[PDB]
C-alpha cells in the first residue's frame, strides 16, 4: 500500500485549495480514505473521508467549505477545500482506514501547502566549508546554508543520501524579509577532507529548483 | 462494521 | 467530544517507563470495541501507527509499546524507553463525529550531559559577492537542550542580527544540535576583525569560539 499526495505548495488566500492522493497497492473501492493535517505548531486535524461506496464523512467545523471527490479508474481521490486563509497553512496527509484496525494505519508522506500573498522565490546555496575552526579530534564539521528562499518546504541530502550518519538538517528560521534561510551540516574525519568528495543536495520543489552544491575545505 | 457520518455499526 | 492528552511532554531517562494518558469527555466505546488509537510522529516523517483499538499493538511495533482502557480513559505504555522512542505521540478516537486527535505529548530522553562541540563557519567569498554576509555558528550534540549563544564582533555584544534554531533529540545518542545565524552586511563586516561566539551551556566555563578576518 502507497499513498502520494500532489497539489500546489503556495496558494492565495480567499482561493480553493486542490489535493490529489494516489494510492497503489490497493483499491479505493474498499475502506475509507482520509485527509489529515497538520498546523505549524504540531496540533493535527482531521478533515474527513470518502469511503468505498462515495460517501464522504467532513469534520463540522470544515464541512462549510470541504469536498472530497474520487476517481475508481484512477485509483485517486482529491480534497477540495475553499476560501483559504493563512490558517489553512499546514502539512497535509492522505491515509487508508480497514474495519481491520479501524485506525489510519497507512499515510503518505505529507505536502506542504503555505497560504500567502507571496511570490514563490528559490534559495541561494553556499558552502559552509570545513577549516581549522570546525574541527575537533579528528572530526570536521561542514555543511551547506540554504538562504533566502519561499515558501517551505527545503529538503537536503548529502552525496545523493549515501551520506546520512552525522547529518543535521535544522529548522528553517523566518528572516525579516520574509525568506527563509535553512542550514545543513554533517560530521565527518577530518582525514577524509583530501580525498573523500561531500555534496550537499538541496531540493525545493515549490521553485521546482535542485541545487548540488560541492563543499570543500579552506 | 462500516461508518456513517462517523459512526460503525 | 474532547480529548485532552496528558502530560503536554514528558523526560524519561533510558530504560524507565513512560506512560502518557489521553481522557475524552465521552465513551468512545461501541459494538465491544475501544475506538482509541495511539500514533507516533517525527519530524519529516508521517504519523505511524503504534496501537489500534486501545490495546492491539501493530505489527512490527516492538511490545516495549503497550496500551489499555476502556471508556473515557486510555494510556499508553513504553516501558522500557529506548532512544528511538523520542518523539510527539497522540491519541485519536474515530467512535463517534467528531473524529478528533489528542493535543500531543513530547517525549524526552534524559541522558548525561553533554558539553557541545563549537563550530564557527565564515561567509564563504560566493556570499560576499552578494553583498550580504552570514556568519554561522554551531552547537553540535549537547544535551540538556538548553543552551544560550551570544555573538560579539570585536567584543561587542550583537543584538536584532541573529537567529537560530534547534535540532530534534537525536534517534540515536539523545542530544540536540543547534544552528545560529549572524547577518551583516558585506561592507560591515569588513570593518570588523574578531567574529565570536560565545557559549554557555550547562555541561561547561562559557566557551567563545572565534575567527579572525583574513588570519588563519
Amino acid at each position: 500500500v502507497q499513498l502520494l499526495e500532489s497539489g500546489p505548495s503556495l496558494v492565495k488566500p480567499s482561493q480553493t485549495l486542490s489535493l490529489t492522493c494516489s494510492v497503489t497497492g490497493d483499491s479505493i473501492t474498499s475502506g475509507y480514505w482520509n485527509w489529515i493535517r497538520k498546523f505549524p505548531g504540531n496540533k493535527l486535524e482531521y478533515m474527513g473521508y470518502i469511503s468505498y461506496s462515495g460517501s464522504t464523512y467532513y469534520n463540522p467545523s470544515l464541512k462549510s467549505r470541504i469536498s472530497i471527490t474520487r476517481d475508481t479508474s484512477k485509483n485517486q481521490y482529491y480534497l477540495q477545500l475553499n476560501s483559504v486563509t493563512t490558517e489553512d497553512t499546514a502539512t497535509y496527509y492522505c491515509a487508508r482506514i480497514t474495519t481491520a484496525y479501524y485506525a489510519m494505519d497507512y499515510w503518505g508522506q505529507g505536502t506542504s501547502v503555505t497560504v500567502s500573498s507571496a511570490s514563490t522565490k528559490g534559495p541561494s546555496v553556499f558552502p559552509l566549508a570545513p577549516s581549522s575552526k570546525s574541527t575537533s579530534g579528528g572530526t570536521a564539521a561542514l555543511g551547506c546554508l540554504v538562504k533566502d528562499y519561499f515558501p517551505e518546504p527545503v529538503t537536503v541530502s548529502w552525496n545523493s543520501g549515501a551520506l546520512t550518519s552525522g547529518v543535521h538538517t535544522f529548522p528553517a528560521v523566518l528572516q525579516s524579509s520574509g525568506l527563509y534561510s535553512l542550514s545543513s551540516v554533517v560530521t565527518v574525519p577530518s582525514s577524509s577532507l583530501g580525498t573523500q568528495t561531500y555534496i550537499c543536495n538541496v531540493n525545493h520543489k515549490p521553485s521546482n529548483t535542485k541545487v548540488d552544491k560541492k563543499v570543500e575545505p579552506k | 462494521l462500516i461508518n456513517t457520518n462517523g459512526s460503525w455499526h | 467530544l474532547v480529548l485532552t492528552q496528558s502530560p503536554a511532554s514528558l523526560a524519561v531517562s533510558l530504560g524507565q517507563r513512560a506512560t502518557i494518558s489521553c481522557r475524552a469527555s465521552e465513551s468512545v466505546d461501541s459494538y465491544g470495541n475501544s475506538f482509541m488509537h495511539w500514533y507516533q510522529q517525527k519530524p519529516g516523517q508521517p504519523p505511524k501507527l503504534l496501537i489500534y483499538l486501545a490495546s492491539n499493538l501493530e505489527s512490527g511495533v516492538p511490545a516495549r509499546f503497550s496500551g489499555s482502557g476502556s471508556r473515557t480513559d486510555f494510556t499508553l505504555t513504553i516501558d522500557p524507553v529506548e532512544a528511538d522512542d523520542a518523539a510527539t505521540y497522540y491519541c485519536q478516537q474515530n467512535n463517534e463525529d467528531p473524529w478528533t486527535f489528542g493535543g500531543g505529548t513530547k517525549l524526552e530522553i534524559k541522558r548525561a550531559d553533554a558539553a557541545p562541540t563549537v563550530s564557527i563557519f565564515p561567509p564563504s567569498s560566493e556570499q560576499l559577492t552578494s553583498g550580504t554576509a552570514s556568519v554561522v555558528c554551531l552547537l553540535n550534540n549537547f544535551y540538556p537542550r538548553e543552551a544560550k549563544v551570544q555573538w560579539k564582533v570585536d567584543n561587542a555584544l550583537q543584538s536584532g542580527n541573529s537567529q537560530e534554531s534547534v535540532t530534534e533529540q537525536d534517534s540515536k545518542d539523545s542530544t540536540y544540535s543547534l544552528s545560529s545565524t549572524l547577518t551583516l552586511s558585506k561592507a560591515d563586516y569588513e570593518k570588523h576583525k574578531v567574529y565570536a561566539c560565545e557559549v554557555t551551556h550547562q555541561g561547561l566555563s562559557p566557551v567563545t569560539k572565534s575567527f579572525n578576518r583574513g588570519e588563519c
